[PDB]
């Protein structure tokens, strides 16, 4: 179990650590988060009390270094940093733990929610989507645009998701225009899986990361990317059976974890109705269709 | 974006544009089978592709053989339309390629856009006009070449005959749409109007009769009447 210590909490802020959220009051004696499960990526994100505008945060993996958060009063945010001096960090963390100034990552032992949402998410791939190579952790916020969004303006602060576009020469073989537009299996399996992603695990990992970015930060372009990657599978007549089984699990936990209050903004009616009711795979997502229909029948 | 009454003069500027109407591409007769079931029999069709400025009509005849062994023919017809329009554009010299293609039905947008991905500078556009181009097969000489075709075939026409020698393309299009609307609302009356007088002939190289300016006004008035009429007979007014 690992720890993300905090230098101090100088401004009132709601702090998130994966699907859990807690309030820290201005200058409350808070010094970080402990007992964080090893083996998973994690995200710590913040929404300032004063400005609910710009939820921001940091993807990270405790195995990749010792990370701490300190408020920057010039830039006005909680910044993640890496402590190179391992001994100083152990000493700082032990002092905070003895004085019990840290919240405990509150995992119930029956609960596989986080694993299920992050199964295929790897820090190495996150860092290729979020380009900031000097840091082992990755910053995301609400306003960051995607590479495709900049094709339709600051390239360094972008989310470099894989571009998917159903009406593109990449997606449509000359002389198979109708075949490939109505059955995207060529684009899914040859262009994307075999060509770009190499395997379904990388595909699913980007898909899961897009969802989490959308659900946690209200990152609109991430939301678009998550929906595009679902649609690309649902609109393919030919999909490996294990990919559909796994997709149904993935989406199931995303829909289950989804807070109810943001369901209208995070769920695209057209995509979901198409995927569940019109697409080749309309009969292949039993778990996802069941939860969707019992929790958000309004959308359908 | 879409084309409507606000921007009707755009049709007659100097940017090359084509209208594409696919309503006569897939045509069937529905009939009973010996077992009392119902079946379709396809008949020859055509893509109606028309330059509204010049009057040039690229009439691509769809021979029934193109449906042999195919499924979901109403859907295939849209993609077949797009494929053949895409082929036409590619055959034209660059300076003759359209800058815009306007489709008369919104269901043609995606099929055409996909086929023309190679031409990203060509705008594919819908329209809110209810244009009467489906009545093209009420023009006897167009109907004749479609029904006689034994193979796929492109036939070129000028749907304005020689009108542009005397009137503008705005007026030529308005005449054409009036004639086609009339034929669509009541073909027999429309055709009676056009051919009642035996002394006004259709030249071998034309589609419509050789009316003088004065005769065209009478004709135009008679077709307006027909369309207001049938609109009564329809709505009892
Ligand atoms: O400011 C700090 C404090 O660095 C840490 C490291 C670990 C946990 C922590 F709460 C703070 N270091 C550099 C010299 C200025
Ligand atoms: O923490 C949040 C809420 O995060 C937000 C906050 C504000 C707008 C928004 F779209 C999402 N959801 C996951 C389950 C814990």
């Amino acid at each position: 179990m690992n720890t993300v210590p905090f230098t101090s909490a100088p401004i009132e802020v709601t702090i998130g650590i994966d699907q859990y959220s807690f309030n820290v009051k201005e200058n409350q004696p808070f010094h970080g988060i402990k007992d964080i499960p090893i083996g998973h990526v994690h995200v710590i994100h913040f929404q300032h009390a004063d400005n609910s505008s710009m939820r921001y945060g940091y993807w990270f993996d405790c195995r990749m270094g010792n990370f701490y958060i300190q408020y920057d009063p010039k830039d006005g945010l909680y910044k993640m940093m890496e402590e190179r001096d391992g001994a100083k960090f152990e000493n700082i963390v032990h002092n905070f733990k003895e004085r019990q100034m840290m919240v405990s990552y509150p995992k119930i032992d029956e609960d596989d929610t986080w694993y299920n949402l992050t199964e295929f998410v790897q820090m190495d791939k996150i860092r290729k989507i979020v380009r900031k190579d000097e840091n082992q952790f990755s910053y995301v916020d609400s306003s960051m645009t995607t590479v495709q969004e900049n094709e339709l303006s600051d390239p360094a602060h972008s989310l470099n998701y894989t571009v998917i576009n159903f009406k593109s020469r990449e997606a449509i073989r000359p002389g198979h225009e109708m075949e490939d537009f109505l059955d995207k299996s060529y684009y899914l399996n040859t262009v994307m899986l075999q060509g770009i992603f190499k395997n379904s695990s990388n595909y699913f990992g980007e898909l899961q990361f897009a969802f989490l970015n959308a659900m946690f930060f209200g990152n609109y372009g991430s939301s678009l990317q998550w929906h595009a990657m679902i649609e690309l599978i649902c609109s393919s007549a030919t999909v490996p059976k294990h990919m559909l089984d796994k997709l149904d699990e993935i989406l199931y936990y995303q829909i289950k974890t989804l807070p109810e209050q943001y369901s209208d903004i995070l769920l695209n009616e057209r995509v979901w109705n198409i995927c569940l009711y019109s697409s080749f795979q309309k009969n292949s997502l039993h778990n996802t269709e069941k939860i969707m229909e019992n929790k958000y029948p309004e959308l359908l | 974006g879409a084309m409507n009454s606000s921007n009707y003069a755009e049709l007659f500027n100097n940017d090359i544009k084509l209208f594409v109407d696919d309503t006569n591409v897939y045509r069937v007769t529905v009939h009973k089978t010996f077992e009392g079931n119902v079946a379709t029999k396809a008949i020859n069709g055509c893509i109606f592709t028309l330059n509204p400025k010049t009057g040039h009509l690229f009439l691509k005849i769809i021979h029934t053989s193109v449906w042999a062994g195919q499924k979901r023919l109403s859907q295939l017809a849209k993609w077949k339309t797009a494929e053949e329009v895409s082929a036409l554009v590619r055959s034209l010299p660059k300076e003759e390629q359209p800058k815009q293609i306007i489709v008369t039905r919104k269901a043609m947008l995606d099929p055409l856009e996909v086929h023309m991905l190679d031409f990203p500078n060509i705008a594919i556009r819908p329209t809110e006009l209810r244009l009467p181009f489906s009545a093209a097969m009420s023009i006897d000489k167009l109907s004749d070449v479609v029904m006689k075709a034994t193979e796929p075939q492109m036939v070129l026409f000028n749907i304005y005959d020689d009108w542009l020698d005397r009137i503008s393309s705005y007026t030529a299009f308005s005449r054409l749409t009036l004639l086609l609307r009339a034929l669509k609302t009541n073909e027999e009356s429309a055709k009676m109007i056009l051919l009642s007088d035996p002394t006004i002939t259709i030249k071998s190289y034309h589609l419509w009769p050789s009316f003088t300016d004065e005769q065209w006004i009478t004709i135009e008035s008679q077709m307006r009447d027909l369309i207001l009429t049938e609109y009564g007979r329809k709505y009892n007014v």
